[PDB]
RNA sequence: UUAGGCGGCCACAGCGGUGGGGUUGCCUCCCGUACCCAUCCCGAACACGGAAGAUAAGCCCACCAGCGUUCCGGGGAGUACUGGAGUGCGCGAGCCUCUGGGAAACCCGGUUCGCCGCCACC
RNA sequence: AGUGCAAGAGCAAAAGAUAGCUUGACAGUGUUCUUCCCAACGAGGAACGCUGACGCGAAAGCGUGGUCUAGCGAACCAAUU
RNA sequence: CCUGUCAAACUCCAAACUUACAGACGCCGUUUGACGCGGGGAUUCCGGUGCGCGGGGUA
């Protein structure tokens, strides 16, 4: 199913699990990557991937962008490299599909997505000055798998 | 509305803010009003009886007499004049 | 300062928690006054589905009745530190509970302007072990 | 005292907004009225802000417009110093202009129509699709701005 | 106290001094209330009316100011209670009050009690108060007889301070005799 | 108000804590069951009767802010949101300008450890 | 928590629990609102009165069924008082 | 303790705004009689579009 079908916030918030059943499981494998035993404060560099437009990101997209990003970090820094990345959003919005013409059209449940306002940080990484360009590259690959244009913003980092 | 009973859609207006929860002070349930007096109508969630139809919450009527211990208050619902039977507990003097 | 702070016995409650009574008779002799039926709450698999129904009996003693009982009941037990409340109460044994408190305990038992007894005026396990131990027996 | 001039017609304007103008005695495009600066009147102009041009005019400007567009409560009789003197509590237009600006009287009080029926603006106005700050002619004007408008519509 | 949503009882409820449910029912009469109260040593009767910023006491009598008319006996018994009511009642009549409803606060409606004695007193004073005769102690007890006979089982004076040995309900009579009299400075 | 009773508002009054106060005065704790009355058993309570003792509870007085609450300053914020207007921008979801309104969280500093009414009373 | 049953709402010296007593789940007749916002429309419903007769309570007072909003039915005809 | 997120059928908070009544100003009415009341006659009970707010639906 194309994202054009759900990328916009054109419907009420639909998240009440007490009134919604049959919600598919999330495809997101992890929200905290790298050395999660360590704190984000122990790093000199913090870089976030900022969304430029308000949108809904299906869990299938979060998994792919997160995957293609962390995967790069693992290849360039190792299965235990000194870094840590976080996906701060969770797919709370339940999605439907009307799959009988327009009669009794309320759709059956088919997935979940996370609503992201423009300007918000979807991902945030923490690394050493060395692996700074490796994270900027992991993000370049990640925003290629999510609807909106993004800004790769570097927070703590005056080592330019 | 899905139904049309008297309490349809009255969740908020007939619910007490947590701190005003519990038996209400007797003073206002015994207050006396005179004919001609302007009184705001507002049901007190804690008081069961002596209520008027929730649709009238927020009206500012005029006392024109009483029936037993309740008051007969005149209001104008839209363009129509109506007499409401209501006890002091759900009334407040205007101003 | 001490006369109104030195402990005392509010009540001695003797009770036999059975489960279906005929035992009321012995409590009436060992204490000196009539016992009371004991009803239960909630249904229980152990053929105890009847909400209200005899299941036990107790006798609350106060004043002399209380002491005259402990003078022959206390020697029948081996009191210990753990066997005491956090309020300064203890029960041994047929159960035998001793409720100890300070003078003006009425402040929390009267109808008008009742009030909760301040923690400072609340008896303590230590202050309790003393009082009792300081009267015909030993502690732990 | 602010001078109000309707610059946008009634078609498609909210009814409550249109009734407000009428209460302010303006029933046509280009019609002008003088309103005291009270809290009550303030709400009214604020509500009609998008279909009018308003501001405080200079004594000289008010005088020019009164001479050229003031009218009796009834009749075609001209309104000049002599008319003013023979009909109002003032000796000439100036006395009237000053009393109006200082809000001591109203056109009606002096037997004059509450409305000044102005002429279209000579050389056109700045447009009715934008406010003053954006280069348009709508909303609150400068005394010099209101004067430029009122004079072009003398 | 716990948080924003916590509900604290009305002050007079915390203090355990006002039964608001009984109060409301009391006020529904539209009549003044004969507030009967007690202390370990004294008894007080007040005629209260409703007001804008709180209740208004129109008249009242304390057992203490009973001596003010020739009372040398204790002030926490039946005779004292009755007379205290009557005194308050008389004063009530003075201020224009003609009827009332017995408000016994958090006291118990025990038959023959003092709050009921206060009521019998206030009623004889001329005040119209809804009551029930067979809930009022019999005359003699009001006089204080029950205490005289208790002193009969002497061996040791009932009263420490010397007011008398065998006590006197006849004193009760003298005082009521003095109160029902016109002269009396109220 | 050198301690009381009935209240109104119903946490600005809650929670917790410190200090002070009573020979025939007040409230109590307190002493005591012949009576009225009382405990499905207990004068515990309720009720009655009373002063040997006490200020340790309660209560009243003075006060502390750690928690909770009220209001206020400064910051967040004229932000978020928004009534009216636009041949303003954007592929579009949407955004912007002008006009009139305008938060919430949170942080820092203050306020708040009740206010008021009637009656009685060294 | 409990309060018969949906949901939302009400309730703590109670509207919950226990005990005891009781039959107001009563008769007559209205006011008002609702049904049907505004704005006419029946049955049905509710709140609030007056009259009669009662229950309980010291008494104020409470009881026109169950804390509130669902549990309902024209004319003709029959049976019944 | 710290750290990451939410709600059409959540709310310790809380707008703009809508709304009852009243006063003030404005406007209007007392020969153009308003407001209100009684009576005669209808037509009408397929609507549509823009804008704002929506709910359904990939649209
Ligand atoms: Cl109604
Ligand atoms: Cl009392
Ligand atoms: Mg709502
Ligand atoms: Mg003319
Ligand atoms: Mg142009
Ligand atoms: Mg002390
Ligand atoms: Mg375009
Ligand atoms: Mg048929
Ligand atoms: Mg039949
Ligand atoms: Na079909
Ligand atoms: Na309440
Ligand atoms: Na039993
Ligand atoms: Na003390
Ligand atoms: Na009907
Ligand atoms: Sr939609
Ligand atoms: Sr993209
Ligand atoms: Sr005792
Ligand atoms: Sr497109
Ligand atoms: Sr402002
Ligand atoms: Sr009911
Ligand atoms: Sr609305």
């Amino acid at each position: 199913k194309p994202a054009s079908m759900y990328r916009d916030i054109d419907k009420p918030a639909y998240t009440r699990r007490e009134y919604i059943t049959g919600i598919p499981g999330s495809k997101i494998a992890q929200h905290k990557m790298g050395r999660k035993q360590k704190d984000a404060d122990d790093y000199p560099v913090q870089i976030s991937l900022i969304v430029e437009e308000t949108v809904q990101l299906r869990h299938g997209s979060l998994e792919a962008s997160r995957l293609s990003a962390n995967r790069h970090l693992i290849k360039e820094l190792g299965e235990e490299g000194d870094y840590k990345m976080t996906l701060r959003k969770f797919p709370h919005q339940v999605l439907r599909e009307n799959k009988d013409g327009m009669r009794a059209a309320f759709g059956k449940i088919v997935g979940t997505a996370a609503r992201v306002q423009a300007g918000e940080q979807l991902f945030t990484a923490y690394c050493n000055v060395e692996d700074a360009e490796h994270v900027k590259e992991a993000f370049r690959r990640a925003y290629n798998k999510i609807t909106p244009s993004c800004r790769i913003d570097s927070s703590p980092a005056g080592n330019a | 509305p899905s139904s049309n009973g008297p309490l349809e859609g009255t969740r908020g207006k007939l619910k007490n803010k947590p701190r005003d929860r519990g038996t209400s002070p007797p003073q206002r349930a015994v207050e006396e009003f005179d004919d001609g007096e302007k009184v705001h109508l507002k049901i007190d969630p804690s008081v069961p009886n002596g209520r008027f139809h929730p649709r009238f919450d927020g009206q500012t009527g005029t006392v024109e007499g009483k029936q037993g211990d309740a008051y007969k208050v005149d209001i104008v619902d839209g363009g129509k004049e109506k007499t409401i039977i209501v006890t002091a507990a759900h009334l407040r003097r205007q101003e | 300062f001490h006369e109104m702070r030195e402990p005392r016995i509010e009540k001695v409650v003797v009770h036999m928690g059975i489960g279906h009574a005929n035992a009321e008779d012995i409590l009436g002799e060992i204490t000196g006054q009539m016992p009371v039926r004991t009803k239960a709450k909630r249904t229980v698999g152990e053929f105890d589905i009847r909400e209200g129904d005899p299941i036990g009996a107790k006798v609350t003693l106060r004043d002399e009745m209380a002491e005259e009982f402990l003078q022959t009941a206390l020697p029948l037990a081996e009191l210990a530190t753990s066997q005491f409340d956090d309020t300064g109460n203890f029960s041994f044994g047929l159960d035998v509970t001793v409720n100890l408190v300070r003078p003006g305990y009425r402040v929390a038992k009267r109808d008008k302007a009742s009030r909760s007894i301040p923690t400072k005026h609340r008896l303590n396990p230590a202050d309790a072990v003393a009082f009792i131990e300081s009267t015909y027996d030993v502690e732990v | 005292m602010h001078a109000l001039v309707q610059l946008r017609g009634e078609v498609n304007m909210h009814t409550d907004i249109q009734d407000t103008l009428e209460m302010l005695n303006i029933h046509h495009v280009n019609h002008c009225t003088l309103v005291p600066e009270t809290d009550a009147y303030r709400g009214m102009v604020a509500k009609v802000n998008d279909f009018v041009a308003f501001g405080e005019p200079s004594q000289e400007t008010l005088e020019t417009v009164l001479a050229t567009r003031a009218e009796p409560l009834e009749g075609d009789a001209d309104v000049d110093d002599e008319w003013v003197a023979e009909h109002t509590d003032y000796d000439d237009i100036s006395g009237l202009a000053f009393a109006l600006l200082s809000e001591e009287t109203t056109l009606r009080e002096q037997g004059l129509s509450p409305t000044l029926r102005l002429h279209p603006p000579r050389g056109g106005h700045d447009g009715v699709k934008h406010p003053v700050k954006e280069g348009g002619q709508l909303g609150k004007h400068d005394t010099e701005g209101i004067d430029d408008l009122l004079e072009a519509m003398r | 106290a716990t948080g924003p949503r916590y509900k604290v009882p009305m002050r007079r409820r915390r203090e355990a001094r006002t039964d608001y449910h009984q109060r409301l029912r009391l006020l529904k009469s539209g009549k003044p209330r004969l507030v009967a109260r007690k202390s370990n040593k004294h008894v007080r009767a007040q005629l209260v009316t409703l007001g804008p910023n709180g209740d208004d006491t129109l008249a009242s009598a304390h057992s203490s100011d009973l001596a003010e008319y020739g009372w040398e006996a204790p002030t926490g018994n039946m005779p004292s209670a009755y007379l205290t009511g009557l005194l308050a009642g008389l004063r009530a009549q003075e201020a224009g009050v003609e009827e009332a409803v017995l408000d016994i606060g958090l006291n118990s409606p025990t038959p023959g009690s003092k709050v009921f004695a206060i009521q019998e007193g206030a009623i004889d004073a001329g005040l119209d108060i809804p009551h029930n005769d067979d809930v009022l102690a019999d005359w003699q007890r009001t006089r204080g007889a029950h205490i005289a006979e208790y002193d009969e089982q002497l061996e040791e004076p009932l009263y420490s301070g010397d007011f008398d040995a065998a006590d006197l309900p006849e004193h009760f009579d003298e005082l009521r005799e003095t109160l029902l009299d016109g002269d009396i400075e109220l």
